[PDB]
């Protein structure tokens, strides 16, 4: 019953930054939150591990979670290439909201963002399914990476990911 | 002497307004695509034996941002107006991105020109009369462009650049 939590190593060229951690909201985004714990662990044979941060826009987000084309456009999820958006019951209230990425409509994939603000304007548009736990911390020094087009200038990568008990 | 122009390039997303931009600048074309956020570049050219800076923003094709996006409106110069010619919605929406220049800029008379790119695909969707006829209706020129072979990228430019000159001089 309690919310699984996933963890994030991120890295900078390779070498550790930090640990970011995230509580999933599986009691009421079930099968987004389960996409993104799944791809964390890579029990599908495929999912986050060894793949960037490419769009890291300071006072906004860090984006991440192309596994497949390492560049941007990529990802998928579990349940095929894309699947729909679940529900807006959870909105983008501030730093550490964990919320999909997406191309319009029920287009779900892998990518995902952390918000560094409130981005309240993408309500009812991207669906929130977690937050932040431990490692804010990390994320600001992620973002400190970003510039204004999202361009990185080092490589920020999820070293290492998996599910904590 | 010389002058400088702000030419902002505009469209749905995925017609070509990187690739057409980057051709320009750059001389080379990549199949991988690398949606944008926003680019400027700049570059000195020669057209029609006058030296200009070219000042070229890169816009992202979407419909989100508003405020950004008439920002860009109200300092742009002139404005390219991208289609691909195998994206029909593309071509539905230009009309949207002139009235949006129109209001911005308070005027019928803005400089502009109509681009239908991908002009080397054999997958077209939408016919060069039909956008021939829509530019001959705003006025404004219209050009087939490939940011793949190079044709029409710098006559879609360099055109751009005239309309611009003549405006500011008449
Ligand atoms: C027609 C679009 C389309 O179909 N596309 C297919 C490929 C591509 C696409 O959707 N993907 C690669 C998605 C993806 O990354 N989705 C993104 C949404 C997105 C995508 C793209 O390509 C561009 C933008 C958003 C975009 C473009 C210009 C922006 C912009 C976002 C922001 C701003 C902005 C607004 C106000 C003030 N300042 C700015 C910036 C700083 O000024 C330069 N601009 C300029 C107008 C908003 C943000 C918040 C700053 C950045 O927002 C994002 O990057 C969003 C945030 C939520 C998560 N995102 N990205 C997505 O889901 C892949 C998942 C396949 C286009
Ligand atoms: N065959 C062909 N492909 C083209 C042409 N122009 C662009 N492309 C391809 O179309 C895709 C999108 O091009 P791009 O320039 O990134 O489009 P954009 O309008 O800048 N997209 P965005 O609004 O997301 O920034 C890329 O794969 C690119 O190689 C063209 O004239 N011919
Ligand atoms: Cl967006």
């Amino acid at each position: 019953m309690v919310n699984p939590t996933v963890f994030f190593d991120i890295a900078v060229d390779g070498e550790p930054l930090g640990r970011v951690s995230f509580e999933l909201f599986a009691d009421k985004v079930p099968k987004t939150a389960e996409n993104f714990r799944a791809l964390s662990t890579g029990e599908k044979g495929f999912g986050y591990k060894g793949s960037s941060f490419h769009r890291i826009i300071p006072g906004f987000m860090c984006q991440g979670g192309d596994f497949t084309r390492h560049n941007g456009t990529g990802g998928k999820s579990i349940y095929g290439e894309k699947f729909e958006d679940e529900n807006f019951i959870l909105k983008h209230t501030g730093p550490g909201i964990l919320s999909m990425a997406n191309a319009g409509p029920n287009t779900n994939g892998s990518q995902f963002f952390i918000c560094t603000a409130k981005t309240e304007w993408l309500d009812g548009k991207h669906v929130v399914f977690g937050k932040v736990k431990e490692g804010m911390n990390i994320v600001e020094a992620m973002e400190r990476f970003g510039s204004r087009n999202g361009k990185t200038s080092k490589k920020i990568t999820i070293a290492d990911c998996g599910q904590l008990e | 002497s010389m002058t400088e122009y702000k030419l902002v390039v505009v469209g749905a997303c995925g017609v070509g307004k990187s690739a057409l931009t980057i051709q320009l600048i750059q001389n080379h074309f990549v199949d991988e695509y690398d949606p944008t956020i926003e680019d400027s570049y700049r570059k000195q050219v020669v057209i029609d034996g006058e030296t200009s800076l070219l000042d070229i923003l890169d816009t992202a094709g979407q419909e989100e941002y508003s405020a950004m996006r008439d920002q860009y409106m109200r300092t742009g110069e002139g404005f390219l107006l991208v289609f691909a010619i195998n994206n029909t919605k593309s071509f539905e929406d230009i009309h949207h991105y002139r009235e949006q220049i129109k209001r911005v800029k308070d005027s019928e008379d803005v400089p502009m020109v109509l681009v239908g790119n991908k002009s080397d695909l054999p997958s077209r969707t939408v016919d060069t009369k039909q956008a021939q006829d829509l530019a001959r209706s705003y006025g404004i020129p219209f050009i087939e462009t490939s940011a793949k072979t190079r044709q029409g990228v710098d006559d879609a430019f360099y055109t751009l650049v005239r309309e611009i000159r003549k405006h500011k001089e008449k």
